């Protein structure tokens, strides 16, 4: 018996063409566009943080070039 | 001075490098932006371990002296581990003071408590309770009570 390893080979890398304006509702239906994720599906962490759907990238200080994390509900 | 610039000057780089380029399975950031030395972290079960998939909250205090020093860390979650304490403190080898090193940043940490919960350390456990249901009845109530925190974990993250 072996050990073996296996990733996909898909980039799973999303990007977003956003404003420091939006919400984190607004950035969940944008993720949904591309992937076709259902917002409650989602949550967005970053900084160490549950993103909560009201704020916006401002007011977690979301640059340009940032990346979020994706969680999502296990089935 | 010079301390508290080197620490504040490497604390700072590690933030701006996981803003940009985070790593799978934890999330890490500043509290308040004005304090670079109050960490909080998400940290993912890791898979095929019995933590798989919660959502653990946890901080990450350094000292003004870091790197020579370590921080400490706390869950904030609610956790059933050895080597967590009832109160959420994190007692791990790499935190004393395999061991404590200058080198050693926020990644490194995270590394070491996701291994952490997929091995936990044998001597001098932090919760002997946890410690003496996984070494005797792992698959039993040990994996039961971790069931739980790993659901209570998953509610307040979909909250």
């Amino acid at each position: 018996k072996m050990q073996i390893f296996v990733k996909p080979i898909r980039v799973k890398t999303i990007t977003l063409e956003v404003e420091p304006s939006d919400t984190i509702e607004n950035v969940k239906a944008k993720i949904q566009d591309k992937e076709g994720i259902p917002p409650d599906q989602q949550r967005l962490i970053f900084s160490g943080k549950l993103l909560e759907d009201g704020r916006t990238l401002s007011d977690y200080n979301i640059q340009k070039e940032y990346t979020l994390h994706l969680l999502l509900r296990r089935h | 001075s010079m301390t508290e610039l080197q620490s504040a000057l490497l604390l700072r780089r590690q933030l701006a490098e996981l803003n940009k380029n985070p790593v799978e399975g934890f999330s890490a950031g500043l509290i308040d932006d004005n304090d670079l030395y109050r960490w909080e972290v998400l940290i993912i079960g890791p898979p095929d371990t019995l933590y798989e998939g919660g959502v653990f909250k946890a901080h990450l205090t350094f000292p003004k002296d870091y790197p020579l020093r370590p921080p400490k860390m706390k869950f904030i979650t609610e956790i059933w581990h050895p080597n967590v304490d009832k109160n959420g403190d994190v007692c791990i080898s790499i935190l004393h003071e395999e061991r404590w090193l200058p080198i050693h940043t926020v990644e490194t940490i995270m590394i070491s408590v996701i291994s952490m919960l997929a091995d936990p350390n044998g001597d001098s456990p932090a919760n002997v309770d946890a410690a003496k249901e996984w070494r005797e009845d792992r698959n039993g109530e040990f994996k039961r009570k971790v069931a739980r925190c790993v659901r209570k974990s998953q509610e307040t993250a979909f909250e």
